[PDB]
C-alpha cells in the first residue's frame, strides 16, 4: 500500500502534465487517462484514480482547476 | 547512515543510507516544492525524480 | 573512508554485521567458522565460552 501510495504521485505526474499541455477534454476523460496511465504501473480502484488525479495540486508541484469538478488543469 | 547532517536537510521546515535520485539529502516534500519550477536538481548535474 | 567521502552512501548493514569468528569451547568432554548477525553473535558467544550460562550473563 505505501510502495502504490508513493508510485501514485508518479503516475499522476504524467496525467497532470499531458491535462495542461490539452486544457481541453471531457470531463470523464480526464479521469480515463488517469486511471488508464495508473494501470500500468498498478491496479488502483476508480475512487484511488480519481484520488490520485485530484491530489496533483496538494503535490506542491502544480494547480488545480475549480471550475470543472472532474477535469483538472496543472498551472505548473 | 550518510554523513549529510540529518539537522537541516531542505528549506522543507519539516526535519529529517538513503540513496535517491539528486543525492542532496533533501524530504519527500523539499524535493516537490523544488520541482515545482525546474524539475533538474541543482545538487548533482543529474536529471532527479526521487526514489521511496 | 566515510569521514572523507561525506554525503556518500558507501557503508555496511549494522543490522546484517557479517562476520565469521572462531569462538573458543571448553573442547571435548573440529573447529569451525560460525556464521552469526552482528547483533546476535554476543549471546552466541557467551554461550560458547564456558559451561555454564543464564539469563543475566
Amino acid at each position: 500500500q505505501k510502495v502504490d501510495d508513493d508510485r501514485k504521485h508518479e503516475i499522476e505526474a504524467a496525467i497532470v502534465r499531458i491535462m495542461k499541455s490539452r486544457k481541453k477534454m471531457q470531463h470523464n476523460v480526464l479521469v480515463a487517462e488517469v486511471t488508464q496511465q495508473l494501470k500500468a504501473r498498478f491496479l488502483p480502484s476508480p475512487v484511488v484514480i480519481k484520488k490520485r488525479i485530484e491530489g496533483l495540486i496538494e503535490r506542491e508541484y502544480l494547480a488545480r482547476t475549480p471550475e470543472d469538478r472532474k477535469v483538472y488543469t496543472y498551472v505548473a | 547512515a550518510w554523513d549529510i547532517v540529518v539537522d537541516n536537510c531542505a528549506i522543507c521546515r519539516n526535519h529529517i543510507v538513503a540513496w535517491g535520485v539528486c543525492n542532496h539529502a533533501f524530504h519527500f516534500h523539499c524535493i516537490s516544492r523544488w520541482l515545482k519550477t525546474r524539475q533538474v536538481c541543482p545538487l548533482d548535474n543529474r536529471e532527479w525524480e526521487f526514489q521511496k | 573512508y566515510l569521514a572523507k567521502h561525506s554525503g556518500r552512501q558507501l557503508t555496511l548493514q549494522h543490522h546484517m554485521g557479517s562476520a565469521d569468528l572462531n569462538a573458543t569451547f571448553y573442547g571435548p568432554v573440529r573447529k569451525h567458522i560460525l556464521q552469526v548477525s552482528t547483533f546476535q553473535m554476543t549471546i552466541l558467544m557467551l554461550f560458547n565460552n564456558r559451561e555454564k550460562y543464564t539469563f543475566e550473563e
